[PDB]
């Protein structure tokens, strides 16, 4: 029977019995509730406003089966603190969500909830992708070993390079920057994040003189280079000029802010380059105003799995140690998610449920971020063969130039490689190891001395 | 300040915003269409008498811009009252007939006069 | 000379006897530094990280002009309370954005500068946005003036309803929901932002089916209607299928979820709306993710602005009294950001920059969000004609169904028009009009018996 | 439980949900208009009182939407019932017609008031 | 050229050989009056004036108004092309309604130059 | 070829369509004859200020020129001359077209002798 | 109130008084009044017939803002000598304009005004364009710095060479005079601005033996070649 007025949210969304299935995506929400809410009522208000129910009872809710559809808080956990905050677990049915569609899955999980008068604060710390959801999905262009085969490089990290000033340099100097970084040893270059097209150099420029880049140190050094050109634009239709010119100059990579250009742009370009055979690396420009506070947002680990789904070859994943917020085990957590096809539920890395990709490619982490030739070590350690390790400071900062500046970050890398296959700890012989090689590197010698006691720490 | 009428002010190009011809007015202007040397013909509609788009609606298609000749061009015709002797012929055949009088110039191969002569009492 | 190392931020990005330009792009940040961080360091690394500087000394910035492109904080104003808090106001200059592109604005001033380890939090409060920089965009596809021509609707706030419960209705309910919705009085109804193309109900089929109840309801009442389609999905491809198929029904009104669709996605359907005379209604779904928290985000008036810029002719603004966070003074600071033509600096409400739209057309603010018939005397006087006031479960939970439910909504709202165009105080005067209404009224009366007491303070 | 009548119900946007305006209540409405600084004028129709679509189905393309403008805008009145005076004579001059009393804003370019005045009897 | 003072070119005979190579008229004068069905005198135009500063919707009433009153056509002024004051599709939408509406009225075809 | 006329070479345009010539700029009711004198009836006479600037509006701007053209037309076509009894006919067509009559008493006099 | 007729132009147009706004496109007319025209009539006939004004008053003012939209002389200079000539400054507000459209800030700023029978002569002699305007426009394809880097051409200017006679060559003869000219040391050739594609030479032709000639004359010297096509 249909009677119209208010009704608590925990008479239809409140579920503690409720058995998940495996094709339910389900949520992990730390709640901070306003006072006198209990935490059923704002677990089961949550659940209803980010799928079928809204404020006041609906006679239409009888045409359809709430059952069936509904959201359902089914698990209520008390944190530390108080506060009075807790973890929501929320199960939505697969039926919810557009397939294909990282757009729609945030929609509805993260378009209003957050915004409620009866709560403090709200973060939406992970989501179990359903393996039956990721089935609809491209996900990344390439991959891990799709990548590694095309370029033809095995058993260390990636080393890259971003082009400094930000902005300012002319389409000219950019491609003698590339030029010189690449020939140096660096097997990628890339434009920073704002580089788009804009009065001081415009993209088409830009493009053709990374081309000449590209082609000129390739020749000269005999490995395969790239310079992740950025197809980032104001509208699709520009976006899409920019990576056709890229695939007409036959370059292997190009680059897209997913965050700041959106999903639905994002998944475009991902189809675009698994069609053309093209690189995507991945910028998170603008994710620390969502992801930094514990209390409220959405934490990055959850944007790294949206990342993953619409799709991407490469993705910042931070430093650890560099000049941005990124901590150990978080990190080691979020790139096993990025990276491998069944990731076991562990809250000690903050992975909050059992992660099963179904063959989904991977996609390669990147750090980067006020990191140098001191950081080598730790930063193999911790990310290991499968990952980009990038220098702009630390290679466009080198006292003699691009090229040594490209040689000391090579020869860094290829040392603790060198140094881990033999069996050394490089988590406790990391400064002994450059120190070992800055004897036979002066490229390396003159980046330890300028970067000796350059630390981040808070 | 006067309002002009949204209803009740039908028109039938040249002429009709004048007051209704008079015999001789109409006389007049046959007597100018033969004197220009222009080839008169009389053409009438009982159905549509104004323009419409029911068949397509592309730019320069309208229906109703052809009405029905009413026996042929008066070819070799030099008197005015041998075209209005042809007027009162359609008008007492089709007395709820709209009826126009046109003058055809052959060289440039178009009308160059076209006046109501008669209408229906009413539409 | 160039000096290889680390050398205070300051040093180059603090200019305090700097004189804004009219072209600058001004930003004004709440800065939360960490403890030893002085203001005038953590102010000149948001300028340098935001615009062109890195951690270490390039010798690259001396083949430009840093003068010319630095990004520069020329203020610090101590705040009120929180510890050690600041104001820092920067300056970038023209030439560093890409005409047209807010993905490019975006990505220079709130891409990486969140996360420096430097700080604890960071807020971007308000932009200022220069009128040459104005001028390279379309804006709104149609805008107030348009739009209420185009509909033939003056003299009064528009009226809409979001079609419940959000999700598990199948296209033919959603149709007789609408049209039975459209009858009684709404100028509008439209899908839930999270409806897009599901298992339970393809887009295809519900925008056939809604076509035929827009113009069902049309001739019934003799007033132009419309149902916000929603053109938000996966990729760009799907989202103009969907605009395009709106474009053939001949239907006046789309909607877009700009912040999960994306800047890219929003602005190319924009351009694509003004090529086709379609309105574009913006849903802000994931705002409150971003803007919630005073310490840490974006603050609603950037993403309002953000949004002018890209293109929408409605926008969702909140509702001040209804389920969903929004204070008074600053929601008519950005609503008057949104519609008009020049705002003047208001720090009351919430106004940093004086703001100059040069023409761009305003976009109506949309109040939606758990209101029902007694806000009404409210929402009129908060929001004035110049908006949209939307009705949910305010609509589809009345007693005796949609169209009695969407008659009661347009009494209302007419009682209180006539009431103030009478010379009658709204803000005062609220509750009498209504229950006077309610007399002649049984749809009114049965609605107003139902929501008595619902209230929402927090 | 009441049905609302899918019949006999067509409205005329702004005011037309609630009871006819009594004559002190469509000057209070032409009072606002004054003082709100906006310029009356009246529009009438008699033929096509509700907007259809005929000659185009385009997004945003409707007929009916232009009626006729009752004289000029009153661009210097100051007086409510000088309008009321324009009304009479309008119902008087078309006692079928459905009129509308309009008030414009020439800053923003955008007709800020709208509301019927006067419908006739069957429609 | 230095050598000159000034000069005028006054006229140029088009030989006929190189004016058969243009297309020239897309109707001309015969074509458009057999199109429009208007005979025996000249054709009734006006520009809508302020020449700019009017918004579509003001623009479509100004041109109704115009052509119910006898006007073979109105037009766009040269200046009115697409401007913020008032974009082109939305001057072509509301001018195509005020068209079809005084031609409806009068029973005479009726065009506004867009 | 026509020198007293500016036609310095003899232009023979092999079947190209004419042009309909537009006359426009600061026209009103009383260039009516001499406007139809000079054209012809192929020409469009357009009269932006002479319509929207009409005491009574628009549509009675409209049809004020739509008789004053009608009233020449009929004129000429019954034998008098637009040269000579131009102020005449349009005098004698105030008698019965108000319209016409309030455009006559706004322009009488306006006009352009430099 | 509407008054029908016809009333003077600086009425509304001749604003001496008028603080021109960052975003005003400005105009500086050299005017030649005829006899018994005063400066400040003919300035403001020519602000008003480039903007929104016409010969009578139009009801229809009072639907729009004229204040907001209309074309301003709001200054007179006089030039020395006695024609009557003189400068009037004319500010046309921004929103007047089409963006991106050179031929719209034509269309309004020199569409009618140097007809006028109140004027012996009119010279526009320069457009302050307001840098709000310039946005609106993609200026140079590349520009001066682009240029030289795209042709590797730095410290001296470039050299040219013009085909000659202007007419009358065939598509192989002009390949042939360009591969002799760009040799010996110009960097660019070019066509003259009167050949196009004309039965003497069609331009498809002349294309390819140019290219054919560029190539072989850049192999020749190592230096970049052009000829302008
Ligand atoms: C927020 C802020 C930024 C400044 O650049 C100067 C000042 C501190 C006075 C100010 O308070 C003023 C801003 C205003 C009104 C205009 C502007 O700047 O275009
Ligand atoms: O421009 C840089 C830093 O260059 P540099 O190498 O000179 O420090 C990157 O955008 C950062 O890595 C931030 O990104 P994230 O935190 O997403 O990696
Ligand atoms: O689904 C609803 C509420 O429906 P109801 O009318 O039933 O409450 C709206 O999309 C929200 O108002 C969005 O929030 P905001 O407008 O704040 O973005
Ligand atoms: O806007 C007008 C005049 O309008 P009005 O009818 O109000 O004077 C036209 O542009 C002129 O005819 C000038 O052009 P030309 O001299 O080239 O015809």
């Amino acid at each position: 029977g249909f009677k119209a007025g208010v009704k608590d949210y925990k008479l239809t969304y409140y579920t503690p019995d409720y058995q998940t299935k495996d094709t339910d995506i389900l949520a992990a929400f730390r709640v901070t509730p306003q006072p006198g809410v209990p935490p059923e009522e704002a677990g089961a208000a949550v659940a209803a406003e980010s799928s079928t129910g809204t404020w006041t009872t609906v006679w239409t809710d009888g045409l359809t089966s709430l059952d069936r559809y509904k959201g359902r808080c089914y698990e209520i956990e008390p944190v530390p603190g108080e506060d009075n905050q807790f973890i929501a677990y929320v199960a939505y049915p697969l039926d919810l969500f557009e397939e294909g569609s990282v757009t729609n899955m945030f929609t509805s999980i993260v378009g209003n909830v957050f915004g409620f008068k009866a709560l403090r604060a709200l973060r939406l710390e992970d989501l179990r992708i359903p393996y039956a959801y990721v089935k609809t999905f491209q996900g990344p262009p390439h991959g891990i070993q799709v990548e590694r085969d095309k370029l033809n490089k095995y058993g260390r990290p990636l080393l890259g390079c971003t082009i400094k000033p930000k902005l300012g340099l002319s389409a000219k100097n950019y491609g003698r920057a590339v030029y010189e970084c690449l020939r140096g040893g660096l097997d990628f270059t890339k434009d920073d994040e704002n580089v788009n097209s804009q009065p001081f150099m415009r993209w088409r420029d830009r493009f053709l003189f990374c081309a000449e880049a590209i082609y000129k140190s390739q020749a000269e050094t005999g490995e395969i280079k790239g310079h992740y050109l950025n197809a980032t634009a104001g509208t699709c239709e520009e976006m899409l000029k920019r990576a056709v010119f890229a695939r007409e100059l036959g370059v292997p990579i190009v680059m897209h802010d997913y965050l700041t250009g959106g999903f639905t742009a994002n998944t475009t370009l991902s189809h675009y380059c698994r069609d053309n055979g093209l690189l995507l690396h991945i910028h998170r420009a603008m994710h620390a105003v969502i992801d930094r506070q514990k209390n409220h947002g959405m934490h990055f680990r959850v944007l790294a799995k949206a990342l993953r789904l619409s799709g991407g070859d490469h993705i910042h994943a931070g430093t650890v140690v560099g000049k941005l917020e990124g901590e150990r085990e978080i990190t080691l957590g979020f790139v096993d998610l990025l990276r491998d096809d069944y990731i076991k539920k562990d809250r000690s890395r903050g992975i909050y449920f059992t992660q099963d990709w179904v063959s989904l490619p991977g996609v390669i982490p990147v750090a980067s971020g006020g990191i140098h030739v001191w950081h080598m070590p730790a930063l193999t350690e911790i990310f290991g063969d499968d990952s980009v390790l990038q220098f702009g400071g630390g290679t466009l900062g080198h006292p003699w130039g691009n090229a040594p500046g490209a040689v000391a970050n090579r020869v860094a890398l290829e040392a603790c490689v060198q140094a881990r296959n033999e069996g050394r700890d490089l988590a406790r012989e990391g400064n002994a190891i450059i120190r070992e090689a800055c004897k036979w590197s002066p490229e390396l010698a003159a980046a330890c001395e300028v970067w000796k006691e350059i630390k981040f720490e808070f | 300040m006067q309002v002009w009428p949204p209803i009740g002010k039908k028109k039938f190009e040249t002429l009709s915003y004048l007051p209704p011809l008079t015999r001789d007015q109409l006389l007049k202007e046959v007597e100018y269409l033969l004197r220009k040397g222009w080839v008169p013909c009389l053409e009438f509609e009982l159905k549509k008498g104004f323009v419409y788009r029911e068949h397509n609606k592309s730019p320069g298609y309208y229906d109703g811009r052809y009405w029905t000749m009413w026996k042929l061009p008066m070819f070799g015709t030099t008197d005015a009252s041998q075209v209005l002797k042809e007027l009162d012929e359609v008008k007492k055949a089709y007395p709820r007939a709209f009826v126009r009088i046109i003058g055809f110039d052959n060289v440039r191969q178009v009308q160059c006069i076209s006046f109501i002569a008669h209408t229906p009492a009413g539409y």
